[PDB]
């Protein structure tokens, strides 16, 4: 039931998991010269990159529908990693992610936790569109089911939770590393993901590995006053390595 | 491949609870029948090897259907088609290939030309299918100079002659194919597999010089995939697709429909 | 050479691998 | 030349053939392959992931995450059904789940099937249930009694929440079809045990959720197109 | 064929200034990408077989066109085709050759024959190639004697036959063939490859006597080099071909075109 | 005779496909091979031989031997631009260069690129210059600054004309296309370190001359027609 | 290729013929065999069995 | 193979038993 | 005879070398 | 195998031998 | 057999001679 990870000169603690789920039974590791391309020696920051950075935490209420943010996006402006993502051109990483939302034994509710690789999001409309780039890079904030109105429309991504916001059935979503917070167990998911992608190192920028997408299951429900509570997101980059060094994207 | 036997199992009564677990973990249960039931000792012979990915995904299934309706009129200024391969526009095969994520195998192409006749005769027809690696000059005409095919490769076929065929080996720049692609171009457009999967085109024209006979020659292509490699299972497809490259499934004027079918009650089965 | 099946003759007839038939399992 | 026979065959495409073609690309070196976390070698290896089943099927929450759930009752002090689903790994409402999915692009199935529950309530609440199998030949029971009288798991929800219950192949032939007809497999019932019991200032209600996924028992074949997906148009470019 | 892997790099201080050479010399430079930067060690796994001159001129591609439109009325007088052999006429496979000063090769011929038809049927068509050599009698009709072939190769073929195909052994009285020739006639004439480059014709007729049906038989010809050898390598041509065995390039009224785009700027890539 | 089955593809005519065939001058002898210098095995060979890079290809300088040289200048004293040239192989300019034609006839490339300048100014005149390769991702540079933030050399023009700097290859997949959609593999930007300076009486300008050849690293695949070359009409016999 | 020499009653179809070919679901495995009592090898098994001659054999 | 009969030679080309000509008696 | 590739099955069918395939590198 | 004649390779492809070819003398 | 060429694979495939290819010089 009790949990410690340390990562950079930041340590995690949870005294109720359902204890840790490596992604695809893979470790991070960093990049084998036998499956390199790029030829220049990567920059490894180490503990100043490869620590924990919490978001900002969101609410669950009886209400809510769900959430998603996208990797690395989530961490573009934080510290030192930030920095290094857009001082080069092409970056590599694996990550632990730290769910935490904790409750009461008089509250009940289920989430879903799930790691998806390459989530190519649908767009909300029909028709010849696509979906904006500003909207899949909303950042830390990442992106809240809301089912009302936005604009330019026609570059919003669906909202269709229950679809997986691509045309798949939630409840398959179980296929993809994941978890489950079911509040009368536990208080956090831990995932830890190793690199995934067709090529050993890409763009950050231009390309999102993994999409973390969280779904009430099963409602918050509580007869305490205390009806609404968070959920916090601690993201910790792992063998962070960056390449292709020049001046700072903007 | 062969499926385990269904050991002998007797009454239990003991401390460990193998049928209790706790899925919040997100793993799944390990119980097997014996665990749960006084099981019957059976010998099962089962191989899975029809369920292997080359087994799965190595059958031919239809691409595409190229028509190509010949003209009288103006014989060497038309006459000719040019299609963007992809494994989008055909949902048999594309579902089955975006149960996973990446992708990875070689190419066998099969091509079925039907020939229709609408004239009294079809005479002597040959077909010429180039394929046109991207940045190689597409052809703009029947006599376009690019189906001289001094370096592309061309393959003929003729009226009486049997099916054509031939492989490909993996074409990707990277290490797999992307069944599926979370990013955009260098100008940020384009989200999708547009920006990953450009394999060139497939170009073909009516090789017969001018003749007097209307004909419409519909050629269909096959796919098979060998030697396969896959990683990353994801969910099947629930709804129609809409467009290539894109996991969109909206339609308009029209409610989302899935295969679920509802019932009545939940406690009739 | 010869392999057993689900025993049979088989040889590749072409120089590049894309061209040989189904992967052994 | 050498004398040949030409055999009955000869000439045609059978989309299911397995020869040998020439490369239009000679001596073309593919790219290198990398290590990439996750292949899968075998369909099997799906069908014994646990998906959630949509047993709450009416029309009420069919488009939604409710079909995915049940809700149990505190104020029901009796030896009710809760629900119920055939045990076909094709039919409804098992067929869209990644097992069922999967069985629906062949066409005999074979094997035991695990089916999980998960429950939801307060950490505060209690309830003993009985998930039960019942084997074929018989209409679905519509009493504790005769459900009971079958394969069955009494289930205390106490410290843990889920809890696994193997469904057995009990069949006369070896395999069944995927599509059944007139047929059946069995069906899963699920019923009070006891009662749903919590303290003061408790919610009265409590989910519970259903998965399912193959033993090491399970098995396909005769690899077939699925009925479970449509294409009714043409796929814009 | 192996490309070498990237060694590793450190940062250097030194004398000796790798980067640093003189070009005046006529030399290619030798610095490598560990002698300009602190270099990453890769592991490099390219087989450069494709880029052989087997792979990139061992490929058929089309070096003629030829059409014989049959006549009913003088039948006999007339319906036979005369091609002296080249490489010159078609720019695709003219300009891989001409990459190189002197080539020697084998060379592979496929045929690729089209009837088109110009009346209600095509009935039974079958034609005729023959190879001859500079000195043969070339045929002067439909009928000449020289169609005997008594010791001419020739190869035959009738509608409803798979595309025709023969080797020729490599055939000059030199060494190698000349792609380009400073000189000239022993009588001062004719500069250029046109007196080096006398291969003789190939001939063809249709072979079915007399009959009713208007038709067109386009044979197009393919050429393949095999087990190539080349020597003294060109820079590629940089405008379109004006003739044949010449190297002129001036067009009446019209530019000089390169395939170089020019820009308003060379501050801006 | 032997029973045998006819397969898919037969009697097929496929370009790129390596069969024997009968020979039609049997017992032919061809001429014997003499020594001829300069064979050529490979086209590496060729990617391998510096050639001059039409880095002025503005329509002033356009069919001139005036393409191929670019002008510095005394009187400029600041960090300006002197040129730039995406690095993509069969890009404009390089893609009339003898590695931009070969690459031409591919479609995949990847390897290292060798880029050397000669200084051809007076041997009393120096200068000192910045060439920078900047990796994708970004806008080309427009200040000094930006520019030396990546890959870099700093030429002292003294005694020796020349020097080579190496584009290595920086890139997410293990080749790239040689036609380039929306994509770039960088630029390579020169700018002035310090100044031209001259002593009295010599031209105030000098020109600089740009060579660009592949390194070991350098490979193709994937061979296709050229689209840098043409044929609008029939060629004259 | 191997020169080869096509023989007369190529491409024929002859019901009592004994040639391979291919096969259309391939890597299927069928049902294990199981005991059945009464198997018979050889038509001549049943002839070796005694039925009742209809030796009555009138319109009555 | 080579099989005597009621000598000639026989080997099978296919991969799956089911392609298999008649069986030996 | 047998070859590898980039094992496979090869030997020459006509008299006159200019018949044979492409080259081995 | 193979056989003189008035040498030559030679074997029966079928297992009824009303199918082989004529006989030797 | 096998015959060397200004190798190759040869053999008869006829009982009478006349049926043979050119002769070996
Ligand atoms: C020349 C005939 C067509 C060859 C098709 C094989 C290419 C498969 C590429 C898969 C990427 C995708 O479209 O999602
Ligand atoms: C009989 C079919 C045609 C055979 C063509 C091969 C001859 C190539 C001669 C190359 C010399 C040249 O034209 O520059």
């Amino acid at each position: 039931r009790i949990i410690q990870i340390t990562r950079g000169d930041s340590t995690i603690t949870s005294q109720d998991v359902a204890n840790a789920i490596v992604a695809y039974g893979v470790w991070p590791h960093y990049l084998s010269s036998k499956d390199a391309s790029a030829i220049d020696k990567p920059s490894q920051p180490d503990t100043s990159s490869n620590r924990f950075y919490t978001l900002r935490s969101v609410t669950w209420s009886s209400s809510s529908k769900g959430w998603w943010w996208k990797l690395p996006d989530a961490l573009k402006d934080m510290g030192i990693f930030g920095e290094n993502m857009f001082y080069h051109y092409l970056g590599r990483s694996g990550y632990t992610i730290h769910v935490q939302c904790n409750a009461s034994k008089f509250h009940q509710g289920t989430l879903i936790v799930a790691l998806i690789p390459e989530h190519q999001i649908a767009s909300a409309l029909h028709g010849n569109v696509n979906v904006g780039y500003n909207y899949t890079h909303p950042g830390e904030t990442g992106r809240e089911v809301k089912a009302e109105t936005r604009l330019n429309p026609d570059l919003q991504p669906t909202e269709e939770y229950w679809l997986n916001f691509d045309g798949t059935l939630l409840g398959n979503i179980t296929i993809f590393p994941h978890q489950f917070i079911n509040l009368r167990s536990n208080n956090s998911a831990t995932i830890i993901a190793p690199y995934v992608n067709a090529v050993p190192m890409d763009s950050m920028r231009s390309h999102n590995n993994w999409s973390l997408v969280i779904i009430p299951i099963c409602p918050l429900e509580t007869s305490s006053a205390i009806n609404t509570i968070p959920i916090t997101i601690s993201i910790s980059p792992m063998c962070a390595e960056f390449s292709g060094a020049r001046a700072k994207r903007q | 491949l062969v499926v385990p036997n269904i050991n002998s199992s007797n009454p239990t009564t003991s401390n460990s609870a193998p049928a209790l677990d706790a899925a919040e973990t997100g793993h799944t249960s390990s119980v097997q029948p014996e665990d749960v039931i006084e099981t019957r000792y059976v010998q099962t012979s089962q191989t899975r090897d029809e369920m292997s990915l080359e087994s799965f995904l190595g059958r031919s299934g239809c691409i595409h259907e190229s028509k190509l309706e010949v003209t009288l009129a103006n014989y060497n200024k038309e006459n000719f088609t040019v299609w963007a391969i992809n494994l989008q526009e055909m949902a048999q095969i594309r579902r089955k290939f975006e149960l996973f994520t990446y992708t990875r195998f070689d190419s066998e192409i099969t091509l079925v030309p039907c020939i229709s006749a609408l004239s009294q005769d079809i005479g002597h027809i040959t077909m010429q299918y180039m394929y046109v690696p991207p940045g190689a000059p597409v052809p703009n005409s029947r006599d376009d100079y690019a189906w001289q095919s001094g370096t592309n490769a061309s393959v003929f076929w003729q009226h009486g002659q049997a099916y054509p065929r031939f492989s490909l080996p993996f074409l990707s720049v990277a290490s797999a194919y992307y069944m599926f692609y979370d990013g955009y171009d260098e100008q940020d457009q384009n989200y999708g597999t547009a920006n990953t999967n450009n394999m060139g085109s497939l170009c073909s024209r009516i090789v017969t010089e001018k003749h007097i006979h209307k004909v419409h020659i519909m050629t269909r292509i096959y796919h098979k995939a060998k030697h396969v490699k896959a990683w990353c299972p994801r969910p099947p497809r629930a709804l129609e697709y809409t467009r290539a490259h894109r996991t969109n499934f909206k339609i308009e004027d029209r409610s989302i429909q899935t295969a679920i079918v509802t019932r009545p009650i939940i406690t009739t089965a | 050479a010869q392999v057993s099946r689900q025993n049979y003759f088989n040889i590749n007839y072409f120089k590049d691998a894309a061209s040989n038939g189904a992967s052994k399992l | 030349g050498l004398p040949v026979f030409i055999t009955p065959g000869s000439g045609q495409f059978l989309t299911t053939d397995d020869f040998q073609s020439p490369c239009a690309l000679p001596w073309y070196h593919p790219t290198k392959e990398i290590s990439i976390p996750g292949e899968v070698k075998n369909l099997v290896e799906i069908c014994q992931v646990d998906s959630l089943v949509p047993i709450n099927n009416t029309d009420t929450y069919i488009n939604s995450e409710n079909m995915y759930s049940v809700v149990l009752q505190s104020s029901i002090n009796a030896p009710d059904k809760i629900f119920s689903i055939r045990t076909d790994v094709a039919s409804q409402p098992l067929a869209t789940t990644l097992i069922g999915e999967i069985s629906s692009y062949f066409t005999h199935w074979t094997g035991s099937l695990r089916f999980s529950f998960m429950f939801c309530g307060t950490a505060n609440t209690t309830v003993k249930l009985l998930l039960a199998y019942t084997p074929p030949g018989i209409a679905e029971p519509t009493t504790r009694k005769d459900a009971m009288l079958g394969t069955h798991v009494i289930w205390d929800v106490g410290l843990q929440s889920t809890i696994s219950m193997v469904v057995p192949w009990i069949s006369a032939s070896h395999y069944r079809n995927t599509s059944p007809g007139r047929s059946t497999s069995g069906y899963i019932t699920c019923w009070y045990q006891t009662r749903l019991v919590i303290p003061p200032q408790t919610p009265p209600t409590a989910r519970l959720l259903c998965f399912v996924s193959g033993c090491k028992d399970f098995c396909l074949r005769m690899a077939r197109d699925t009925n479970l997906h449509l294409q009714s148009g043409a796929i814009a470019q």
